[PDB]
């Protein structure tokens, strides 16, 4: 009743994903947090991020289109 | 609701160093709402950033705009897909004149393919498709405000993703055949995630299923919204603690290879027992060329027992079964792998991910409301060597 037979296709790859298939984002809005430097400097966080390498890190989100680079700002 | 903000060189450095130190490849979304009088993209600010990044030796890939389908609602500006394509061509010329002349460019980061979004994507690919390296689109299943527990467990909700993927490939094949298609931003639920759901074990059914369907259907890269941040759908919470979807993601990374295969269940119930098959990840030291990685999701309320087909029926199989740590069941923020709670050894040290070797020839047990990986050792699959 609860036993199920699996069928497998194994003759050739049907697709090839990137080695970075499982990637991640950081929302653009996070750069508006005053503690952004502390957050992304965290050694604990970087250890967790390293576990997902290789991967893309996409910085973007709704705030992407409301962020302006200012070379003068400290 | 959305106001202009500025960001500094420090912020750019914080982001790049995070990525660089973590072995990640940074993709930076440029602001597409900087517009000239004739609604051309004004590239002056982007030029400032490109120059700065080139000055620091930052190897960065680029995007331009996020969800341009929504610009009218968000900013009372409508940019059609043809114009956006031109804007991308102009960004591409800037990249070709920079120190990283071969930098990659992705876009247009449209939402999932409703009528008006599909139209915008089509006109964008017609106009600007030659300069993009991959096509990016976004997906969410549900509104996080109203999503239910029931929805997170519903095959009818999981299945809606299939039609979105089909619609994107239909646009791409009609305009830029063979161009790589990426999910550029994706998660369970929008509005920052579904409270008490998108950060729990229950979130893993959508996440693992999305990965399995994406790989099976031809999507090359899936970008999870978010690694870290304010929304519920984060992989890591505001205390820097990993949530169940982080551990699921780490296991997927360690076990699942690049070469995608196919599994299906006989009797053709395609709904609540969901199965995926790849070659095993060749970087995993424990396994060898030719091994297979099966992963499976059981949305039934009873345990199911899976039987492997010839010639794999008697192979040694390594089980990696994920179940929540109680007392909160599917709504738990803690997970166990083969009965061992997953947690960091210390701030510098991920734990080992310990397999459970099964009795060769045994059926693969998958409890109710659970998901597991199974590595088939010495599978000797030629396609995987
Ligand atoms: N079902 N469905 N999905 C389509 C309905 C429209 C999507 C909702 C509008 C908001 C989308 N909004 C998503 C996300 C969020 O709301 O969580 C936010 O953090 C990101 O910054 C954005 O790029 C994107
Ligand atoms: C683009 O924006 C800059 C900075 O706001 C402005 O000074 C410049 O004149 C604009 N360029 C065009 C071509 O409209
Ligand atoms: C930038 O990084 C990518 C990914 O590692 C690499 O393939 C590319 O060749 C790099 N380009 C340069 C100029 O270093
Ligand atoms: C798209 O928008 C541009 C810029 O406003 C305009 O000049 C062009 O005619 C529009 N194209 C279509 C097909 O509406
Ligand atoms: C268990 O699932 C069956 C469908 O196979 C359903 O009819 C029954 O109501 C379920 N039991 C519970 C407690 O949800
Ligand atoms: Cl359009
Ligand atoms: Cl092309
Ligand atoms: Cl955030």
């Amino acid at each position: 009743q609860d036993v199920v037979d699996l069928d497998f296709f194994t003759q050739e790859p049907l697709h090839l994903v990137s080695p970075s298939f499982l990637s991640v984002t950081i929302d653009a809005n996070l750069a508006t947090d005053p503690r952004f430097l502390i957050l992304l400097g965290s050694p604990k966080l970087r250890t967790l991020a390293r576990g997902l390498s290789p991967a893309y890190l996409r910085f973007g989100g709704t705030k992407t289109d409301f962020l302006i680079f200012d070379p003068k700002k400290e | 609701k959305f106001k202009n903000s500025t960001y500094s060189r420090s912020s750019v450095d914080v982001l790049y160093t995070f990525a660089n130190c973590s072995g990640l490849d940074l993709i930076f979304g440029l602001n597409a709402l900087l517009r000239t009088a004739d609604l051309q993209w004004n590239s002056s600010n982007a030029q400032l950033l490109l120059d700065y990044c080139s000055s620091k030796g930052y190897n960065i890939s680029w995007e331009l705009g996020n969800e341009p389908n929504s610009f009218l609602k968000k900013a009372d500006i409508f940019i059609n897909g043809s114009q956006l394509g031109e804007d991308f061509i102009q960004l591409h010329k800037l990249l070709r004149k920079s120190t990283f002349k071969n930098a990659k460019l992705y876009g247009p980061d449209v939402g999932q393919p409703r009528r008006k979004t599909a139209k915008m994507l089509k006109s964008f690919l017609k106009a600007g498709g030659e300069v993009i390296d991959s096509v990016t689109w976004h997906h969410y299943y549900l509104n996080g405000r109203t999503a239910t527990r029931e929805d997170f467990l519903n095959p009818d909700v999981l299945d809606i993703f299939i039609s979105s993927v089909q619609k994107v490939f239909q646009v791409v094949e009609s305009t830029r055949p063979g161009k790589k298609v990426w999910l550029g931003q994706t998660s369970s639920a929008y509005g920052g995630g579904a409270p008490l759901l998108s950060d729990t074990f229950a979130a893993g059914f959508m996440w693992l299923d999305k990965l399995g369907l994406s790989a099976r259907m031809g999507i090359e890269v899936v970008m999870r919204q978010v690694f870290f941040g304010a929304g519920n759908y984060h992989l890591v919470d505001e205390n820097f603690d990993p949530l169940p979807d982080y551990w699921l993601s780490l296991l997927f990374k360690k076990l699942v290879g690049t070469k995608v295969l196919m599994a299906s269940v006989q009797g053709s119930k395609r709904r609540k027992l969901r199965v995926y098959l790849h070659c095993t990840n060749t970087d995993n030291p424990r396994y060898k060329e030719g091994d297979l990685t099966l992963y499976a999701i059981n949305l039934h309320n009873v345990t199911k027992y899976l039987r492997l087909p010839y010639p794999f029926s008697n192979k040694q199989v390594d089980k990696y079964l994920l179940r929540p740590l109680g007392p909160h069941g599917l709504l738990s923020k803690s997970v166990q792998l083969n009965g061992l709670t997953l947690k960091m050894v210390d701030d510098q040290t991920l734990p080992p991910l310990m397999e459970k070797p099964l009795r060769p020839g045994s059926s693969l047990g998958l409890p109710a409301f659970s998901y597991s990986f199974f590595v088939i050792r010495n599978a000797k699959v030629a396609a995987c060597i």
